[PDB]
């Protein structure tokens, strides 16, 4: 039974006008890294990766503008899976 | 990333990351008892500064804990070579990351009651060190691959500290803002139990007004 | 010594530090205003790997309060007649930096009214320093002394950094010490209000069953 | 005209594994701290270990438990003065 594993619950639980801390509960495969993908929608803003360790469910972004919709993907990393595949995404205007 | 200076051998900025997570790890020491640490591992492949069409395979162990203990491992497609004749190993260097982190997967999924079960030790001899997957079967410890450890240049060593160092400030910082938070709603908590007071003392006055009356 | 590895030159486990303490100097680059930072000072005598008959000094410039900051200067006892001819120094290699201490104290005890008033400022060309001890009296700024400052090898950066993490896991830790007591503070303003609101409603409600 | 000595040295903090000690300072400009732990009349080498002259603290590991050690602090304040002017005291985990 091998889930793509996708991660799931992707949510912005705490929030500041410049930063924001996103926690996701982990997919079941063994994840081997997590590369979150943010943001602004639409416009000239260039997608901005970091990469954190798959043992982490939470990260923090920072350097964000106020009142801007900004686009959060979250690359899994599993066996079976490309580190740029299995992605899932939320919108959230800081 | 980090401070740029003299950065001669790996080009880090040019890095490709394939594996970064803690893996439980057996360490050997003479002096010390053999402790189960779940020491972070990093997995990177890329080219050298000096010659982008020569491929190159770093890994790096680290300690969360104790972080004076970094370990490195760089591999060229030559030394591939040689070490695929050493160690009998039949795939290409391009499927040796995958193989390795198929290992470290069975080794971190490895639950107490598991036949063969799947472990990995590292043994420390001063600044060097032996990593070696073992497979513990009902018969011997049999080693599947075994890797050796050096210390890292210290230039990695200089950006990797650069790069904890950073961490570990950005989370001071954050806790130094939450305090700051946290002693404005201490200002005002104690501004809300002196008004409190302060109104349920009146309420005890009234009440003994009420009670001259009363007499 | 965190993170110890010999490479050929200057023996810091042989080291004699001298002076290690922030000095409040002026830091003035070609593109940016001129703001009064209190860099921190490193001061040390010894000798090399190579050769113990040989007599090294050796000046850190670095800064606490940004990220990322180290300068060396490294002179060497050939090197000192050198100086001492171009600046006109009278006095021995090893009073040298005695000399440079006392300088660099009648820089910080500086009071901002006083004639003459001693004052440091350090210029940053690239990657490069000149750092210069000034006297300002009531006619021109004169220079006492001018000293060069270049980067430093990978190992002292390391060494500067593997202290610098130091620093900051003690200031963590007296962080975390500093947050518990401010959270069980407020926990407690909140359950002595609680309770004061408590007591408060019921002899109000005390009073209503009287009247 | 000053002491040039450490004046308040007193363990605000303690392990059994490790101790955690503050001094005031001396009134004279400090250049840097020399702290020197070692054991009680015994015959293990001092130990030696350098801090900044802003520091009114200093922390020591390694310590064996329930042994007492003498810490002393030596002050490089001015007139050049080093391993010089110092404070002691001796405490026990």
């Amino acid at each position: 039974g091998s889930v793509s594993s996708v991660p799931t619950k992707l949510e912005v639980v705490a929030a500041t006008p410049t930063s924001l801390l996103i926690s996701w509960d982990a997919p079941a495969v063994t994840v081997y890294l997590y590369v979150i993908t943010y943001g602004e929608t639409g416009g000239n803003s260039p997608v901005q990766e970091f990469e954190v360790p798959g043992s982490k469910s939470t990260a923090t972004i920072s350097g964000l503008k106020p009142g801007v919709d900004y686009t959060i993907t979250v690359y899994a990393s599993s066996k079976h899976s490309s580190r740029y595949a299995s992605p899932i995404s939320i919108n959230y205007r800081t | 990333d980090g401070d740029p200076k003299a950065q001669t051998g790996f080009d880090l900025s040019t890095a490709t990351t394939l594996f970064w997570r803690p893996v439980p790890v057996h360490v050997k020491q003479q002096d010390r008892e053999d402790v189960l640490e779940e020491l972070t591992f990093r997995i990177l492949t890329g080219v050298a500064k000096q010659n982008h069409n020569l491929r190159i395979l770093r890994i790096h162990i680290s300690s969360d804990s104790d972080l004076f203990f970094l370990h490195t491992l760089e591999v060229s497609e030559e030394d591939f070579q040689s070490l695929k004749n050493d160690q009998g190993i039949l795939v290409d260097f391009a499927s040796f990351p995958g193989k390795i982190i198929s290992l470290l997967e069975k080794c971190i999924l490895a639950q107490p009651g598991d036949s063969p079960r799947f472990q990995a030790v590292l043994t420390i001899r001063g600044g060097e060190s032996v990593f070696k997957i073992v497979e513990i079967n009902d018969f011997k410890q049999l080693p599947h691959i075994t890797l050796a450890f050096r210390p890292g240049n210290d230039s990695v060593v200089k950006q990797f500290l650069a790069f904890r160092l950073s961490e570990v400030k950005g989370t001071c910082h954050d806790l130094s803002d939450d305090l700051s938070r946290t002693r404005d709603d201490r200002d005002s908590m104690v501004a809300q139990l002196a008004q409190c007071r302060q109104q349920l003392a009146q309420l005890r006055e009234q009440y003994d007004k009420h009670l001259l009356e009363v007499q």
